[PDB]
RNA sequence: ACGACCGUAUAGUACGAGAGGAACUACGGUUGGUGGCCACUGGUGUACCGGUUGUUCGAGAGAGCACGUGCCGGGUAGCCA
RNA sequence: CGAGUGGCUUGCUACCUCGAUGUCGGUUCCCUCCAUCCUGCCCGUGCAGAAGCGGGCAAGGGUGAGGUUGUUCGCCUAUUA
RNA sequence: GUCGGGUGAGAACCCCGACGGCCUAAUGGAUAAGGGUUCCUCAGCACUGCUGAUCAGCUGAGGGUUAGCCGGUCCUAAGUCAUACCGCAACUCGACUAUGACGAAAUGGGAAACGGGUUAAUAUUCCCGUGCCACUAUGCAGUGAAAGUUGACGCCCUGGGGUCGAUCACGCUGGGCAUCGCCCAGUCGAACCGUCCAACUCCGUGGAAGCCGUAAUGGCAGGAAGCGGACGAACGGCGGCAUAGGGAAACGUGAUUCAACCUGGGGCCCAUGAAAAGACGAGCAUAGUGUCCGUACCGAGAACCGACACAGGUGUCCAUGGCGGCGAAAGCCAAGGCCUGUCGGGAGCAACCAACGUUAGGGAAUUCGGCAAGUUAGUCCCGUACCUUCGGAAGAAGGGAUGCCUGCUCCGGAACGGAGCAGGUCGCAGUGACUCGGAAGCUCGGACUGUCUAGUAACAACAUAGGUGACCGCAAAUCCGCAAGGACUCGUACGGUCACUGAAUCCUGCCCAGUGCAGGUAUCUGAACACCUCGUACAAGAGGACGAAGGACCUGUCAACGGCGGGGGUCUUAAGGUAGCGUAGUACCUUGCCGCAUCAGUAGCGGCUUGCAUGAAUGGAUUAACCAGAGCUUCACUGUCCCAACGUUGGGCCCGGUGAACUGUACAUUCCAGUGCGGAGUCUGGAGACACCCAGGGGGAAGCGAAGACCCUAUGGAGCUUUACUGCAGGCUGUCGCUGAGGACUCUCACUCCGGGAGGAGGACACCGAUAGCCGGGCA
RNA sequence: GUGGAAGUCUGUUAGAGUUGGUGUCCUACAAUACCCUCUCGUGAUCUAUGUGUAGGGGUGAAAGGCCCAUCGAGUCCGGCA
């Protein structure tokens, strides 16, 4: 079976989701966390320094 | 290159669990302040799935009910005892001391109280032969001269479903059914099978280990394969 | 017996399948009454058809060369 | 756009102790190549005609489907070797 | 021993291409060369004849089918001018 | 698809009818996920739609989803999170242990709803009728009440009960057909309430010493059959429900086979087949309450994922529609759906191509190779070799039969079940289509079923049972974590870890020198702390004494890495190749020699065999069975070939419509020679050459496509190895701290483990922290 | 005779797999497709949903296979010009 477009057909499952926090669809709804804003793991707000260039 | 699969195995996943959540009961001796009136019925016998082993169901006299580590020759309806006092008979349990030498026991604890920990398997027994005040001798399943303190409790008879061992599992369906039921990875890749990334023996153009087979105690894990600390190989001599 | 396993698994496996299967399906004299009614029920379990005592044995056999030398001390 | 071979007459002759054994010429055919043609033989021929299995149209009659003819049998013209 | 011709083998060189000129063998289809295997015309003979051996002119045509082997090559079989 | 017709400015493809077709586990019906308004209505054609469009999943505007009894909700599953505790420099990190919560929408468990009607669109939700559950309140009953039962359970075989459906017989209603008398449709009616009970179990009776019983196993004086009784099933029968509903009408009755559903019997396990909430146990009337969330539509060759209206991918239920037949098979046909696997028109329609039919004589000559194709085929009877692990081989092989019609026989309760007989009879052909093995032999490999490189490798590779060695008594061996801690483990040597070999059968020789592991060790070597000497008013420092693991040294060990020669009638370096097998998947020479086989055989098989460079769990030999595995031979078969032909369907060609891409320094009608960085349409000399266009097969543009994978180079990269360099984890060992009382010893109070506790074991050790020496491609 | 075992056999039952054609396609219907052929199909079977394992780490009947068209060390951003 090709990894490629027959393995597509089997993407039926929900797991990423708008986010109760902070409304980007990033709330995996299996882990119940989300990607975005940490939210479900983090009390503070999820946010790293390589999100933009070192000197800015 | 990789950690192997010693390593992985640590790690505790599932592919490497127990399937604990399908096994029965923790067989242990049952506790008691002293006296020995305690005596139970053989309710039922029962197959127990970590051991391959039937193992009986007891209903005791202040109403508890648990499962047993069975001897070979225990049936329903049976009166099992134990306690200091506790008649000398298959079945019932009691402290090294109270019993006889000479008399092949099984589940014995290793220290006084733990429930039992030596000579628990299918068709397996330790022997008492040595008394005295301070030490009780015992040879286990292995051949080893064990010393006990004789108050460490045990069951008298060899373990139920003697015999096991006797017929071969014939096909590979048969123990893939068997592996099922334990906390083991199957089948088994040989090491020699594999990519030098892998395996200390893997790789070559042929299949043969690199170095010789046995290794130092002292090798580290991920090194620590093939004849661990081998004292001699072979057959001869 | 082995009769099952066909052209496959070789003599010694099948001839042993055969032995062991056979003396763990013959009549088995009960403990409790004495009748040749006692059947494997399972892995180690035996009971008599007659007056259904359910007890622990050998594997493959009600009885085993261990189990016996218990009863003489 | 023709190349080449075999055979017959020459001749059991010329030559030769013998064994053996030619030629010129004239003929017949074969093979390879080449161009064309279909009276004849052969192939095709889901034109056509017949036999027959299953199923559906109630039976009969007469039909449809079964891969582009269900299968089987025969086959005109044309095209072909 | 000496003098050459060819450019099919092999070796040598490193000129051409590493922002790629698709490999060997085979097959198919076309042209060519002659250092001619057959066929035509010749010369010699240790040329009686028949069958040959050697040479000359000559590239019009022909030079086919198979067994082992991927093979080229080669070995082998029966046909063949 | 075609002919009519409808609407419209406009119609091949929007609608009606007729005729003709396509789909049958789906192209039909219901749904999960997922989509998200795609659903319906009206109005439209700028966009989307492989052509067109009056149509539309498109554009715009409106409308549309109704629940005590369908789901969610509740329960618990693998498992997840939160809090607490502890760790960590620290956390949004981390294992354990407590507590709490979370975790099942088709498809786990679970209080309760059926039938009809209705809309453009919802419907067990609304409406009509009927019914049911839970809680609460009132009243009567009741004091019972929690023990127990249920929820609640694996795989294989099987009996009995039994509904729907299907079929058969006959009657009734309606339709069809028109030589017959046939053929089709219908003949209805729930939940629920009540009632019936077969199987199982048990009780009384009875009294079998051989009887009872089954599809089979089986049962019995420890009490069989028979007889009576208790308990006790269906989504089933029966009555109500129902002068409800529904039907134009009649509004049937019996039967067989029986999905569902109910209830039993047997067999298997080195495999043992959830839990919890809940329910029952535990009455009846009347009344009130039953909120919240989901509900449209698609569910796919256009509503999902794949950038697309994508030939891909995507779960569940309808597995019982008819004929057919062993069949959920083929083929044909219903119900239902569709003509949207959505561009058409024209040319006997050429070449060429894709699928395919048929080819005389020959019959593998084709080719690396029978690749491709073909042959065979269903069922019954007869018959069946070598070999074999006695199972198999085996459908071996080979031979015969096979339809229809008439009348019958046997098995069985019977089938619209099966097995036969006699007579008649048609064809070239009777498994007449469809469905449906070609066969045999030799050799190699792997024993077998199984696994694998998603996307060029399915194999001889991996796995396997079997064989073997190794480690460990559990406060273990092995492994994970920085720590707190954890897997193995609800486990205990018949265990489980770590490895090798790879079914069976016959076997498995010699070597411990090197290397590895392990044990021992007088003696030698062997760090740091402490100690002694020298040195310094101290210190750095030099030296000494003691000496752990480790090494030296000695021993054990090859089913441990591996080795098994040269020379002569020992030598290197321990031994010097044993059984076997052998020109091998290992043999350079090599197409080795002999033989088989063929006209001819670098092939294949057998024998020989000095083996360039076989060989015994780096397992050797061998082997029945098995195989999309490699090689060879035979029979059969055939367009693979001789050597090609004709035909069929879709393209190709012409017309309407739609409408890309690759590629492009320039110039460019070239050809033969030459030249040139030695492979020129463009330079030189000649030759040839009027322009444009159509079709073609691809000679050239060292054609297009890709900053070459090969090779080298760069004080490039990465993965891997090791007795490379350097280090880092880890293990072992000494010392210091924790740490206490009286080169060997006792104790108990820290500390550790066992025990529910009492208390027990151990004990200044171990753990932990620090340091030192050794080992250390496990890792950088 | 009964019984009905089996990693048992035949089998496009459902379902799973992928041997050959080196066919069709190869600016595709398709960034792994189509057709025929072929293999398994009561078991080490196949499958839906839920759930666990995470990057020098998983997972691996071992092919350096697989971990979202990405694997001899995933992907994103940052280090970074
Ligand atoms: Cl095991
Ligand atoms: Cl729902
Ligand atoms: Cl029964
Ligand atoms: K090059
Ligand atoms: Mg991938
Ligand atoms: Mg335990
Ligand atoms: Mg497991
Ligand atoms: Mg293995
Ligand atoms: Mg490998
Ligand atoms: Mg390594
Ligand atoms: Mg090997
Ligand atoms: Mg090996
Ligand atoms: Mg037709
Ligand atoms: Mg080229
Ligand atoms: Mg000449
Ligand atoms: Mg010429
Ligand atoms: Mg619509
Ligand atoms: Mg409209
Ligand atoms: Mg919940
Ligand atoms: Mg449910
Ligand atoms: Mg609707
Ligand atoms: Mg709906
Ligand atoms: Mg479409
Ligand atoms: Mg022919
Ligand atoms: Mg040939
Ligand atoms: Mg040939
Ligand atoms: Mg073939
Ligand atoms: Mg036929
Ligand atoms: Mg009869
Ligand atoms: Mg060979
Ligand atoms: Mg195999
Ligand atoms: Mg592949
Ligand atoms: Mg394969
Ligand atoms: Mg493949
Ligand atoms: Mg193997
Ligand atoms: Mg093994
Ligand atoms: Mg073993
Ligand atoms: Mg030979
Ligand atoms: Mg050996
Ligand atoms: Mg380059
Ligand atoms: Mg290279
Ligand atoms: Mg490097
Ligand atoms: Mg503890
Ligand atoms: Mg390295
Ligand atoms: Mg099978
Ligand atoms: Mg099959
Ligand atoms: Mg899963
Ligand atoms: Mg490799
Ligand atoms: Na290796
Ligand atoms: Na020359
Ligand atoms: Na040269
Ligand atoms: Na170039
Ligand atoms: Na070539
Ligand atoms: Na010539
Ligand atoms: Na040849
Ligand atoms: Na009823
Ligand atoms: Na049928
Ligand atoms: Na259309
Ligand atoms: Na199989
Ligand atoms: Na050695
Ligand atoms: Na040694
Ligand atoms: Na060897
Ligand atoms: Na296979
Ligand atoms: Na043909
Ligand atoms: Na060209
Ligand atoms: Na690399
Ligand atoms: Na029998
Ligand atoms: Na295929
Ligand atoms: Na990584
Ligand atoms: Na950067």
């Amino acid at each position: 079976t090709g990894a490629g477009t027959p393995s597509q057909g089997k993407k039926n499952t929900t797991t990423h989701t708008k986010c109760r926090r902070c409304g980007e669809k990033s709330y995996h709804t299996k882990k119940k966390v989300c990607s975005s804003c940490g939210f479900g793991k983090s009390a503070k707000r999820r946010d790293y320094e390589w999100q933009s260039k070192a000197g800015e | 290159g990789r950690r192997i699969q010693g390593q992985r195995r640590g790690r505790g996943t599932s592919t490497f669990r127990a399937p604990s959540h399908r096994y029965k009961a923790d067989l242990e001796h049952r506790k008691v302040e002293d006296g020995d009136v305690i005596a139970g019925t053989v309710v039922d016998i029962e197959h127990d799935p970590a051991r391959s082993a039937p193992v009986a169901a007891v209903e005791f006299e202040d109403g508890d009910r648990r499962l047993i580590l069975a001897p070979e020759g225990v049936g329903v309806g049976d009166e099992l005892q134990v306690g200091v006092s506790a008649e000398i008979a298959p079945g019932n349990t009691l402290p090294l001391a109270e019993i006889p030498e000479g008399v092949p026991v099984c589940n014995v604890e290793s220290s006084p109280g733990d429930g039992g920990k030596f000579a628990r398997a299918s068709g397996v027994n330790a022997q008492l032969l040595t008394h005295d005040r301070n030490v009780a001798v015992v040879k286990l399943p292995s051949g080893e001269m064990k010393r006990l303190d004789p108050q460490c409790r045990a069951t008298i008879g060899v373990v139920a479903g003697g015999g096991r061992t006797d017929k071969p599992f014939v096909k590979a369906g048969n123990k893939h059914h068997k592996m099922k039921a334990r906390g083991t990875k199957w089948p088994n890749v040989r090491g020699v099978a594999m990519n030098a990334v892998d395996h200390p023996f893997g790789g070559g153009g042929r299949q043969h280990p690199g170095k010789p087979k046995s290794i130092s105690r002292n090798a580290p894990p991920g090194r620590k394969v093939g004849d661990i600390a081998s004292k001699r190989t072979g057959r001869g001599g | 017996r082995s009769g099952r396993f066909g052209a496959r698994y070789g003599r010694v496996s099948r001839r042993r399948v055969a032995e062991i299967e056979s003396e763990m399906n013959e009549d088995h004299a009960c403990p409790n009454c004495g009748e040749d009614r006692v059947d494997r029920q399972g892995t180690g379990i035996w009971q008599c058809s007659y007056c259904d005592y359910k007890f622990t044995g050998g594997s493959y056999k009600p009885e085993t060369p261990g189990g016996k030398t218990v009863r003489r001390s």
